[PDB]
């Protein structure tokens, strides 16, 4: 009985409607976020549209951006993240209209964690499912992961994955240290973690399925999706050492 | 704003075969008195727009910053270089402005030029954009560049070249005796340069210290600013 | 001082109605006080297949309500499926004028059209919406000047020997022959004039220089 | 501009010119000035072309609407009521209307005079508009209540046709409309008073009338 | 609920507060209208603790304005504020035409708010049935009976709360068109009093003509219920 | 009761609406025909009482001088679309000088319907089942509108409790190329076999819209008398 | 330029007024009927100034006491009246003043015969005489000379046509026709004096 | 000059164990036509608080009504008589909320505080409440010179309620007798803690 | 799942909307529609509802700007208040700007419409889904959900029986791409004919692309193609 209202608490302290957030969340496509020597590597896989074959081909994307030098992505529903995002571009506005210079990462960070929190409190309020990560990389300052999670709790990382199959991915991430690794070198290992973790994925479905966007010194610091070019070679090799 | 307290002067505008070559003064005058006399009056909106003000800095800076955020919030929609929003566009967004501001009598005290290239046909400068980061220039259709004016009164129009301020009178005349379609870039520096000399004789809120800014095939370009020869 | 927030652009708009016809000619310049802005700023936007809108005045005001016309015609257009004849439009262009009765746009328009039994109709506008029918009209800074040439022309009130009997082609001369006036005596009207005739077959359009001083 | 409306034996005649102008310029000779409110209630205009032709559709709005809601036609004295409200609440806003409502409803012919300062007077004959106070003079001469119907019309086309004569704001064409209990006939669709003034005034024809 | 939607659709397409709003005008005192040429009466039940309750308090006959009255049945707190925005809106449309508000204007107003009352969020419906007697525009004379529902309907005789279907199917059987004043208050008293007990103080009926309305004085209900007494035996 | 007005049923549809179509199955029956000539409305008008005054119960309605209506289901709800549709149709013709489309306005009143969606005022569904008659530019035309928001162009159409056996009747008896006069026997013929009475004058309402003057018209004594006669 | 006349006795109050309705230079009737409201339970409300606002004063103040009458069912005494009716005016003086002059005329069991006097700034006072308009300087004081505390109905009668006599005289509008409302002995009677 | 379109003038003085209160009766309009000679501008709140409001005659009667129905409010809710330095509070706040549109009103209070001791209480405001509390006497209205110039010659400090009213009539009907705009009659309320005595003076009609 | 099914706002234990569920549940009852698009044109075909004899067919698709129509599946409601919204969009930036409004920024703020709908216990999802056909410098094919999501699709089809069209598509998209425009409006049509005969009345039919706005195909030529298919 407790269980149905986010804005009631059970007897031994947990709101269970967020707790069913996050089962949401961990059912849904794959998403992780990377620190590199000279950047930050975002992957969105999308194993869920192994199903739909007739969706145009690198159509769905889910990895946006703030400022062309923040990246932001989301592991659950569509439309939350898209509310999510909307608010870290007008908060993003408004910083440079009061202050005429971009938002700090941290700063936006602890805005959306308490636009989203501020879901979590009134009893005729849906709390957005969605977990979000917004990351940026500098020459000076390096890189800089957040996750923010459901609840309105946001951590600082190296590297973060969120939805399905995330353990796996993990596990997998954190058999080497990254941060002496360039992101070139990275793409093929993530392809080489997604074909052993993800069994949906395949060979035939990497090219369609997955995102990938980074931010590095070959970007000059700035927000891009990989060309094929550079994942072609990368995916070949991944799926030739599997 | 009631009135103009800190003033721009004139700001020139032209099409020449590369592209767009638009011309101000680094003065502001308060009144009578040149106390800014390195001021930035030209601005970029994006790789393919450029906008430059006559008349009060202050609204003319609140313009730039709107057009600075709709620029940012159009990057941050894009998927492909057709998505980026042209020069007609942002000028039909800025008679707008004052149009709703003229409607409140609360003008924005400016005559503004919009200008830059309408077509993604000539370069691939959109598909990788860097807004904190800046071959041979392309010949370019005089139909895919344009020049728009916009004035208090929300007033609008394209034309082959713009001119506000004092220049309305001593710069377009020469432009209208002289001026003719593809242009290089040396003919279009010198008919630019005649009409400030002009100016810097005739208007007493002129300044010998020229900003030019070129909107071509290689995005904008600032050039570096200069005394007017002779 | 306060900022006045009316300007007055200048040029002329004529309207002549015929039988099964309709000619609009409107000047092309564009001007601020005793300056030129441009030499080529039409004044004539068209509406449907078989109507269109001249206006004078304040270009700013023009141009907002010839797209909102436009927008309130296609907005008819799908909601309702049917295409509106000029008298839908001229009730819809009186309601939209005298919904800013105490800001009113600062332009005086010349609606016109062949309506559904294939009949030129004109009708003029003052700012506020009032508005009426006309076989003949003019508005802009040269109108003193053509109404009466109109006058005497089409009624022929004060003569008794009456040649009442026009064509199209006569029709398109005499409004030549009319905004060319009106180019030599208003300093306002000149450089380009678009003739529009609207008949059975649609729209067409012509050009016509005037004298640039 | 003048209008006039008089009640007589056989209902109710009204009158007009047609004249429109912008101070000094004559904008149009062809305007309507008679507006039918509804199948039994006419209209004048006089003053804001825009303001009677506006509220006076917007009159007939609210008049259709009522009918068809009590399946009844208004009456003369509540359309008069409603306009005067509408028009009073517009007070300070520079309205400029000055309206006589003149028709038949079950109390019989009715007719009253409305403008924009939320006046509202029942009578049986009144003028509006720059050469009003010539038709006052002209009727006050010369009405009766038993006049024919001809003798109706030619009166009120004598009093248009004076007060265009003297008016500089009023001139063009004179319309006559009769409201009788059966709708309304346009009795003198419109008549230009050029003629008028060689009929009645100089009908010789052999030199410039002298005033 | 500020806004919530009390009055909703049940499963076989009723509307049950409605028809709950019906339980309690079913309650409440009968009232009966009888109309004639160019007048009407208007009599309703009214039970007071003898000796000890103020009988003049309790007006279930009521003068809307210059020329319409109203009786009524159901909650009295209810046909207070309803009978108040109804003389709101006659002196409103007074205002606004300069002509007394018509009788069918009046009762398409009141089923119009009990309609309205019905189909708002946060709001419970009237629970009264109503009678309006009044005159027309063209002087025509009128009765209207509306239901908490809104449904409103025009009636040469009728009746409405406690036991009104057997003072319906008497007054079917005993209504006769253009009656005198004398014939017409007897007819609406034994009507009532088929299902209200034979007193004069348990009625109260009044005429509503042209000019006024009449309440008619107790010596006449005294005589006329003697004469329904006698009748009876 | 627990179900919000809002709520979806497992099956996708509205709770709501689908009760108050049960509402719609309840009240008087009418008859709407179209044919080149015109379209013609006819009802039931089951009388209660005869010390009812019997113009004062109206089951058919002018939404304008060209639209005519028959109602169905609950009438307070009725006469309050039909109030809508008057006000909008007035403002219409007020905006436009011209007649509105008879799609348009059953367009707008079925927009007034499912108002309590709140998608974007009325609380819940109307209950109400409409079928507009009307002579617009493209001729004459019969709709019919229910409350789920649904509008559809009907040849011949019926509403009511026998809605069943007079839209059976009507789809042997219909055909698309006869006449306004055999229009009216169809009408009168289908309501006097689901009727249980006699069909005299005072017992059903006629109108009709035709195209000779696109004016509302309310039948008489005489007309039904005419039609009755004329009846096989 | 409407003159406004007000005379209370012991056993009486007449209330007098010209008839004419001024449209610019041109009087519009010579029997204006738009001056004296009636309203139900002997009250009478007699206004001068616009056409305009006074019908819009004269029927708000009308309906209202009648809402009030009827919602009660019960007659407003002539005094509640009055400050209703001053209370209302001066609501509106700042905000969209009524430019109207007042005289508020009745009869109650509780107070007798009333009059009071109100300008269109809302200053109110009981009176047993009184005057607005222009013609007002040429009246009160007749009002002055010949009133006494017990005159019967006709010699307040005589003085109002010595009132008519000096507007027709003196006055630069020469007021012609007047009407007159009579409230005594529980009857109001309306009267037409012309010169 | 708004204040000079009715004119009018209140007045207050203080004697031993006893106080008064005065004021003219004229209603004047546009400053110089009397039309009403029984306009009282004193007005009772209480049996030991009265208000003399001069001023536009229409904010006089407003703000009397304003003033009965906080005063009625406050004695109902309290079940006890307001002090008269509550009330002249209270009519500073009054007063001091229309600030920017104020009642064009020059009041005085003239009462007892009670401490059982009466002492005399007086005080004078402003249009926007700005009030000053005296010893000796109060003045308003338009006649406010005349009234200064006649108390400070003719004021006797602990007189009797005789003597209060015989220096306090004289005052009144001296400074009314040079204003062309106050006068026509003279009411005097004279309050000790048994009794008021309100006497109307022999004045010029003037 | 009764508890949880109960207001919108509410997730299941598993993480699941039941509302929103029910909203999508209320599409597959509609009547069949299919989209396929060339390199230069989108075809949409669609299956007119006909409840019975003496009936009209309801129309399927609808024209929200020159080129750009729609067709929907659900409660017919809905998708009129969302056609109202995308054709003042579109008119809007007519307006506005001079130019046609962007695809993608179109349907995005479509499917924020949708997703603001499923946030407060006041409001439900609209129970309808859209199918977005539109030629904005190359064709394009848009679904909308119940949910705020959206995607993009080079074959669509949904409503009743709308799996044998799916199977048709999955068979035969390789062809479309390189079709002309009457093979694709014959492939279209065929796609539609597996879900059921399609006659004249009950078969809406429109065509956007490239020199072509949004057009439904004339009943001659529809009875042309239709026998073709025959
Ligand atoms: O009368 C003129 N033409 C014919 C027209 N008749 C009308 C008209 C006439 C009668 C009625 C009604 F009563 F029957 F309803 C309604 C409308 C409007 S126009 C011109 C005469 C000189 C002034 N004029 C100008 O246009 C001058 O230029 C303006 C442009 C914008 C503002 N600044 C100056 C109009």
């Amino acid at each position: 009985g407790y269980d149905l209202s986010v804005s009631t608490f059970s007897p031994d302290g947990r709101l269970y409607q967020v707790e069913y957030i996050y089962k949401s969340i961990n059912n849904n496509n794959t998403a992780l976020c990377l620190e590199c020597k000279d950047g930050i590597i975002c992957c969105c896989i999308n194993s869920n549209m192994d199903k739909n074959k007739m969706i145009k081909k690198n159509s769905y994307n889910r990895i946006y951006h703030v400022n062309n030098n923040i990246i932001i992505t989301y592991s659950g529903f569509d439309g939350d993240a898209r509310n999510i995002i909307d608010r870290a571009r007008s908060e993003a506005n408004t910083y440079y209209y009061n202050f005429h210079t971009n938002i700090p990462l941290h700063i936006l960070v602890n805005r959306i964690s308490l636009y989203i929190h501020a879901y979590t409190l009134y009893w005729h309020m849906r709390p957005f499912a969605a977990s979000i990560i917004i990351s940026s990389f500098n020459e000076k300052d390096k890189g800089d992961i957040y996750c923010i999670e459901p609840n309105g709790a946001c951590y600082k990382y190296s590297g973060i994955v969120i939805g399905k199959n995330k353990e796996m991915f993990k596990t997998e991430i954190e058999k080497k240290d990254y941060k002496d690794i360039n992101v070139r070198d990275a793409i093929e290992d993530i392809y080489k973690f997604i074909l052993t973790s993800d069994d949906h994925m395949n060979k035939n479905n990497l090219q369609n399925l997955v995102n990938f966007s980074w931010i590095c010194k070959e970007s000059s610091y700035e927000f891009q999706n990989i060309h094929e070019e550079i994942l072609t070679p990368a995916l070949n090799k991944a799926v030739e050492y599997i | 704003t009631l009135g103009p307290v800190v003033t721009g002067t004139s700001v020139i505008a032209i099409k020449y075969k590369h592209g767009i070559m638009i011309a101000a003064d680094r003065k502001a005058s308060y009144g009578s008195y040149a106390k800014f006399q390195n001021v930035e009056r030209i601005f970029k909106i994006n790789n393919k727009t450029v906008m430059g003000f006559s008349g009060e800095l202050a609204d003319a800076q609140y313009l730039h910053e709107l057009l600075t955020r709709k620029n940012i919030n159009n990057l941050s929609e894009k998927k492909r270089k057709e998505d980026m929003y042209t020069p007609q566009h942002y000028h039909s967004y800025v008679s707008r402005v004052f149009y709703v501001r003229k409607n409140r009598i609360d003008p924005l005290f400016n005559n503004i030029i919009i200008a830059g290239i309408n077509s993604q046909k000539y370069d691939n400068n959109d598909d990788n954009v860097l807004l904190y980061t800046n071959e041979e220039y392309k010949e370019i259709h005089k139909d895919d560049l344009y020049i728009g004016f916009v004035d208090m009164h929300g007033t609008n129009f394209c034309d082959d070249y713009i001119t506000t301020g004092y220049a309305r009178y001593f710069a377009l005349t020469l432009l209208r005796d002289h001026y003719k379609d593809n242009m290089t870039e040396e003919e279009a520096r010198i008919l630019i340069n005649e009409c400030l000399r002009i100016l810097y004789f005739r208007d007493a809120t002129s300044s010998n210290f020229i900003q030019i800014v070129k909107v071509t095939s290689k995005g904008v370009e600032y050039e570096e600013p200069y005394i007017l020869p002779c | 001082k306060r900022w006045y927030p009316y300007i007055d652009n200048g040029g002329t708009v004529i309207g002549l109605t015929g039988k099964d016809y309709v000619i609009l000619a409107a000047d092309t310049r564009l001007s601020l006080s005793y300056s030129i802005y441009t030499r080529f700023c039409p004044k004539i936007s068209k509406l449907t297949d078989k109507c269109i809108i001249g206006s004078s005045g304040m270009q700013s005001d023009i141009k907002t309500l010839h797209s909102l016309l436009q927008k309130k015609i296609q907005l008819f257009v799908l909601e309702h499926s049917h295409y509106p004849d000029i008298h839908v439009i001229a009730r819809l262009l009186c309601v939209i004028l005298y919904s800013r009765r105490f800001f009113p746009y600062y332009a005086f328009n010349i609606l016109a059209g062949v309506d559904e039994n294939n009949k030129g109709v004109l009708y003029n506008y003052d700012s506020v919406g009032s508005y009426c029918e006309a076989t003949h009209s003019c508005v802009g800074s040269g109108s003193q000047l053509i109404l009466p040439i109109l006058d005497n022309r089409v009624e022929q009130k004060n003569q008794l020997i009456k040649n009442t009997n026009f064509n199209l082609g006569d029709d398109i001369n005499f409004v030549k022959d009319a905004i060319t006036s009106a180019t030599e005596r208003d300093i306002y009207t000149g450089d380009k004039t678009l003739i529009y005739v609207i008949d059975k077959m649609g729209i067409n359009v012509n050009t016509l220089d005037l004298k640039q001083d | 501009t003048t209008t006039l409306a008089f009640k007589f034996k056989d209902g109710i005649i009204v009158a007009v010119d047609s004249r429109a102008s912008m101070g000094s310029f004559i904008s149009s000779q062809n305007v309507e000035k008679i507006i039918e409110i509804n199948k039994n209630i006419l209209g004048t205009m006089a003053g804001g072309a825009a303001d009677c032709l506006y509220w006076e559709k917007y009159l007939g709005k609210i008049i259709k609407i009522y009918e068809l809601r009590n399946n009844e036609k208004i009456s003369v004295r509540a359309a008069s009521t409603i306009l005067s409200n509408i028009l009073y609440q517009y007070k300070g806003y520079g309205l400029c209307c000055g309206i006589i409502l003149s028709g038949y409803d079950h109390t019989g012919f009715n007719m009253f005079y409305v403008d924009d300062s939320g006046k509202k007077v029942e009578g049986n004959l009144f003028s509006c508009g720059s050469g009003s106070t010539y038709a006052y003079s002209i009727l006050d001469s010369a009405y009766d209540y038993n006049l024919n119907l001809d003798q109706a019309v030619e009166l009120a086309r004598n009093a248009i046709y004076h007060a265009t004569f003297r008016d500089g704001g009023s001139g063009g064409k004179v319309r006559v409309f009769h409201i009788h209990k059966n709708g309304y006939d346009k009795i003198i669709e419109g008549e230009d008073v050029f003629d008028l003034h060689y009929h009645y005034t100089n009908p010789e024809q052999k030199d410039q009338y002298v005033m | 609920s500020y806004d919530r939607a009390i009055t909703v659709f049940s499963p076989d397409g009723h509307l049950l507060q409605v028809e709950h709003a019906l339980e309690a005008v079913k309650k409440g005192g009968c009232a009966v209208a009888i109309k004639s040429s160019n007048f009407a009466v208007l009599a309703v039940e009214k039970k007071n603790i003898p000796k000890l309750q103020n009988p003049k308090t309790t007006e279930k006959l009521i003068k809307l304005d210059e020329h319409n009255c109203l009786a009524f049945a159901g909650l009295n707190a209810d046909a207070r504020v309803l009978v108040n925005k109804t003389r709101l809106e006659c002196q409103r449309y007074y205002l606004n035409m300069d002509e007394p508000a018509p009788v069918d204007y009046i009762a398409k107003y009141v089923a119009k708010v009990q309609q309205k009352f019905t189909h708002r969020g946060g709001v419970r419906p009237f629970g009264i049935a109503t009678l309006i007697a009044g005159f027309k525009n063209n002087k025509e004379i009128c009765i209207y009976q509306t239901e908490p529902s809104g449904i409103y309907a025009a009636w040469k005789a009728q009746a409405i709360g406690k036991n009104a279907k057997i003072v319906q199917e008497f007054l079917e059987k005993n209504y006769q068109e253009n009656m005198e004043q004398k014939d017409c208050i007897f007819l609406a008293l034994k009507a009532i009093f088929e299902v209200v007990e034979l007193s004069s103080k348990n009625v109260e009926v009044a005429l509503l003509t042209e000019k006024d309305l009449t309440f008619i004085e107790e010596q006449e209900i005294n005589s006329m219920v003697e004469l329904i007494d006698q009748e009876r035996t | 009761y627990d179900r919000g007005v809002n709520t979806f049923s497992p099956e996708g549809r509205l709770f709501q609406v689908e009760y108050a179509l049960g509402a719609i199955k309840l009240g008087s029956t009418a008859v709407g025909i179209c044919v080149n000539d015109g379209v013609i409305l006819a009802s039931e008008r089951r009388i209660s009482s005869t010390l009812i005054e019997k113009d004062s119960v109206e089951k058919l309605l002018s939404i304008d001088d060209h639209i005519g209506c028959a109602m169905s289901g609950l009438m307070a709800d009725a006469r309050t679309l039909i109030d809508y549709a008057r006000v909008e149709c007035n403002h219409y013709k007020f905006i436009y000088n011209e007649n509105i489309n008879i799609k348009s306005c059953v367009e707008l009143i079925s927009e007034l319907a499912l108002d309590f969606s709140n998608l974007s005022i009325m609380s819940r569904p109307f209950g109400v089942a409409l079928l507009i008659g009307g002579v617009d530019k493209n001729g004459p035309c019969l709709w019919y509108t229910e409350p789920s928001g649904t509008n559809t162009r009907f040849s011949a159409a019926s509403i009511g409790s026998a809605q069943e056996g007079a839209e059976l009747l009507l789809q042997e008896n219909y055909k698309k190329d006869m006449t306004f006069e055999q229009a009216e026997i169809l009408a009168l013929t289908v309501l006097r076999q689901v009727m249980e009475d006699k069909l005299s004058t005072s017992n059903v309402e006629i109108c009709a819209i035709k195209k000779s003057d696109q004016t509302f018209y309310k039948y008489n004594t005489d007309d039904i008398s005419r039609i009755i006669d004329v009846l096989p | 330029m409407d003159t406004l006349i007000g005379l209370r006795g012991n056993n009486f109050v007449v209330l007098a007024a010209d008839t004419y309705s001024i449209n610019s230079i041109i009087k519009l009737k010579n029997d204006d009927n738009t001056k004296f409201y009636d309203i139900h339970g002997n009250k009478c409300l007699l206004l001068g100034g616009s056409i305009g606002d006074r019908l819009q004063f004269g029927e708000f103040i009308r309906k209202n006491v009648h809402l009030y009458q009827y919602q009660n069912n019960t007659d407003m005494f002539v005094k509640s009246f009055a400050f209703f009716t001053r209370k209302n005016l001066a609501y509106y003086l700042r905000r969209n003043p009524f430019e109207v002059n007042c005289l508020i005329a009745g009869y109650d069991k509780k107070d007798g015969y009333q009059l009071y006097w109100c300008d269109y700034l809302s200053n109110m006072d009981s009176v047993n005489k009184g005057a607005h308009g222009y013609g007002a300087y040429l009246v009160s004081a007749i009002l002055d000379k010949y009133y006494h505390e017990n005159l019967t109905v006709d010699e307040a009668l005589d003085i109002f046509k010595l009132c008519f006599e000096e507007l027709k005289k003196r006055f630069l509008l020469t007021q012609i026709n007047y009407e007159l409302r009579i409230m005594y002995d529980n009857k109001v009677e309306t009267q037409y004096v012309t010169v | 000059s708004i204040y000079n379109y009715n004119g009018g003038c209140v007045l207050g003085m203080s004697g031993s164990n006893c106080v008064a209160i005065a004021c003219d009766l004229r209603l004047g309009a546009n400053t110089f036509t009397t039309v009403s000679t029984k306009f009282s501008k004193i007005f009772k709140m209480n049996n030991n608080v009265y208000v003399g409001l001069s001023g536009l005659a229409t904010d006089i009667q407003t703000l009397y009504e304003i003033l009965r129905y906080r005063v009625n409010l406050y004695e109902v809710r309290q079940d006890a008589e307001m002090d008269v330095e509550c009330f002249a509070n209270m009519l500073s706040s009054i007063l001091y909320s229309n600030r920017f549109s104020p009642y064009f009103v020059n009041p005085i209070v003239v009462g007892f505080k009670l401490k059982v001791n009466y002492e005399p209480y007086l005080t004078a405001y402003d249009l926007i409440g700005a009030k000053c509390e005296t010893r000796d006497f109060v003045v308003n209205g338009v006649t406010s010179e005349q009234l200064f110039g006649m108390c400070e010659s003719l004021y006797v400090k602990d007189q009797d309620e005789n003597g209060l009213f015989e220096t306090i009539s004289q005052c009144l009907l001296s400074a009314l007798d040079r204003d062309c705009i106050s006068g026509w009659g003279a009411e005097v309320l004279v309050l000790t803690p048994e009794k008021i005595i309100k006497k109307k003076l022999k004045a010029r009609m003037d | 799942r009764n508890l949880y099914d109960t207001d919108n706002i509410i997730y299941s234990p598993e993480g699941r909307l039941y509302q929103v569920e029910y909203a999508s549940e209320a599409i597959k009852q509609g009547t069949c529609a299919v989209a396929i698009k060339s390199k230069d044109y989108v075809v949409v075909s669609g299956l007119k509802k006909c409840i019975s004899k003496l009936s009209f067919p309801q129309e399927k698709i609808f024209k929200i700007d020159d080129y750009i129509g729609i067709s929907m599946s659900g409660i017919t409601s809905d998708a009129k208040v969302l056609t109202k919204f995308m054709q003042n969009e579109c008119l809007s930036h007519k307006f506005l700007y001079n130019e046609n409004i962007n695809i993608e920024s179109l349907v995005r703020s479509v499917a924020d419409k949708y997703q603001k709908n499923t946030q407060k216990s006041s409001k439900r999802a609209f129970g309808v889904g859209l199918m977005i056909a539109a030629y904005h410098n190359e064709p394009c094919i848009f679904e909308t959900r119940p949910n705020g999501s959206y995607f993009e699709y080079d074959a669509l089809s949904f409503g009743a029986r709308s799996h044998a069209s799916k199977t048709y598509l999955e068979k035969n998209l390789h062809l479309f791409e390189e079709c002309s425009l009457e093979e694709l409006i014959l492939h279209c049509l065929k796609a539609l004919k597996c879900s059921l005969e399609l006659t004249i009345s009950n078969t809406a039919l429109a065509v956007v692309g490239k020199n072509h706005p949004w057009q439904e195909i004339s009943s001659l030529q529809l009875e042309e193609y239709l026998s073709k298919v025959k």
